[PDB]
């Protein structure tokens, strides 16, 4: 269960601007060794773009800022996402991301107030097509 | 280190134990006790069997004996692993379904006949679904005495839709030992049946179509394999081979009236809020001894899709470390640093009691 690595006061500073809306996407990954949680991506991010910010040979999280309509509402939906591409990554490195998700949404909910609307997981980064994310948000 | 932390693995065939920052447990022995007709453990309570009444403390994956159970956690700490657990913090494994209170006289042992500076219980299709690399799919762990499909939704097991078999390699082994017997091989004593298991392990696999698989068998040798036995003599076995593990998809073989693997899969799944059905789907996890047959993931592949949704992705995630999965899992947390501050310590359970295990775990 539950294992809550520190962040960086970077990935913090980066999640307290997506919390602010002042940046649309930031990719985190876990330093294996030194047992911390660090800033690895925040390049402006639409949607069309998200599929190839996802690497294909390590796992990550990323925040993104999802912005579509539902039933007449215009929402900038946050959205979660744990990818992890296979056996390319350790046992230890999928161990890792997988106990510390839980302890690092906690966090960013505590002290950033983000308001998550979804967790997604993810094999790769072809899989974060427009209606994927669609289906996700608003499974019917 | 002298308190290096522990990890202690407790399945109802086998205790897989070791310490924390190990590739694998250095300990894997039987979960048997034998008491006089002042108590054995493992391998040397088989041997006296012979002056000894013989009992599996776990049943189907839960501790049902705690003076026996007792006894294979000694057994585990002063002849295994030969350390003092008074100085060593201890990660205990769970089974899917797992009465509270019998999670919380776990703690109480560890901490009042033990005296443990800390533990933490983790349930095992959890640490299996971890380590693979999600946090939510569905888990199919089929060991020794039982065989689970556990939903898990964010590290959460959702205990409604836990399916339990109860048939999993101790049957099948028991089978193989029948179907060999009846064709001339006669397998009879605890020794004979452990050859059968051995033949089992490295012989057995999964037919991707069972009457196709018995067809081939029936026309040709194709799917023949032999095997030298300890006394030197060579064995060939041909439809045994994917007859034996079929058992898991039609326990009707062994006379169950449970629904094969892929259909208490489906069951489970069916029993899930249908918003999350499609993460269920996509991450079939396996973990487990009995899922170690070359072919099962193929064939769990096909099953699934036969009865799911036409818009749902089949995966099947089978990794190769699956019969281990489970200790490697409790291996990398306990390891940790940052870990220090998710045991349960004894000054915690002093003040608290053993309910603090549902909080501090949990
Ligand atoms: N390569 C293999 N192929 C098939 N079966 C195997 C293989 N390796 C181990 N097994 C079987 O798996 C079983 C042990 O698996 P495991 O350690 O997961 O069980 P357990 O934890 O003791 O039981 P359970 O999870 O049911 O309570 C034995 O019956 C063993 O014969
Ligand atoms: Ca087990």
């Amino acid at each position: 269960q539950g294992v809550a690595f520190p962040i960086s006061r970077d990935a913090f500073q980066a999640l307290e601007k997506l919390s602010k809306k002042q940046l649309n996407y930031v990719q985190l990954e876990i330093d294996i060794k030194n047992e911390t949680i660090i800033l690895a991506n925040t390049e402006n991010t639409e949607l069309r773009d998200l599929p190839k910010r996802i690497p294909k040979d390590s796992a990550r999280y990323h925040f993104f800022l999802y912005k579509h309509s539902h039933e007449g509402d215009y929402l900038e939906s946050v959205v979660f996402i744990y990818s992890m591409p296979g056996y390319t990554c350790s046992i230890r490195e999928r161990m890792l991301y997988s106990s510390c998700k839980s302890p690092l949404l906690e966090i960013v909910e505590r002290q950033l107030q983000m308001d998550v609307i979804r967790k997604i997981e993810i094999d790769n980064g072809d899989e974060l097509t427009a209606d994927f994310l669609y289906d996700e948000v608003h499974p019917k | 280190d002298e308190t290096t932390a522990l990890v202690c693995d407790n399945g109802s065939g086998l205790v897989k134990a070791g310490f924390a920052g190990d590739d694998a447990p250095r300990a894997v022995f039987p979960s048997i006790v034998g008491r006089p007709r002042d108590s054995y453990v493992g391998d040397e309570a088989q041997s006296k069997r012979g002056i000894l009444t013989l009992k599996y403390p776990i049943e189907h994956g839960i501790i049902t004996n705690w003076d026996d159970m007792e006894k294979i956690w000694h057994h585990t700490f002063y002849n295994e692993l030969r350390v003092a657990p008074e100085e060593h913090p201890t990660l205990l494994t769970e089974a899917p379904l797992n009465p509270k209170a019998n999670r919380e006289k776990m703690t109480q042992i560890m901490f009042e006949t033990f005296n443990v500076p800390a533990m933490y219980v983790a349930i095992q299709a959890v640490l299996s679904l971890y380590a693979s690399g999600r946090t939510t799919g569905i888990v199919l762990d089929s060991g020794d005495g039982v065989t689970h499909n556990v939903p898990i939704y964010e590290g959460y097991a959702l205990p409604h839709a836990i399916m339990r078999l109860d048939l999993a390699g101790r049957d099948l082994t028991d089978y193989l030992m029948k179907i060999l017997t009846e064709r001339g091989y006669s397998f009879v004593t605890t020794a004979e049946r452990e050859i059968v298991r051995d033949i089992k392990e490295k012989l057995c696999y999964v037919a991707l179509d069972f009457e196709n698989e018995m067809a081939t068998a029936a026309s040709s040798s194709s799917l023949e394999k032999s095997y030298e036995l300890p006394d030197g003599q060579v064995i060939t076995i041909g439809n045994e081979r994917f007859r034996c593990p079929e058992t898991l998809f039609q326990p009707s073989f062994i006379g169950m009236e449970s629904a094969g693997i892929h259909e208490t899969t489906y069951n489970s799944i069916m029993k899930c809020d249908i918003d999350i059905r499609k993460d269920l789907y996509a991450n079939n996890v396996m973990s487990g001894g009995t899922t170690m047959y070359p072919g099962i993931a193929d064939r769990m592949q096909k099953e699934i899709t036969a009865l799911a949704p036409s818009t749902m992705k089949i995966k099947i995630i089978a990794p190769p470390e699956r019969k281990y999965s489970v200790w490697i899992g409790g291996s990398i947390l306990a390891s940790l640093s940052t870990f220090q501050q998710m045991w349960i310590t004894k000054q915690e359970y002093d003040e608290a009691g053993p309910s603090i295990v549902h909080r501090k775990c949990f």
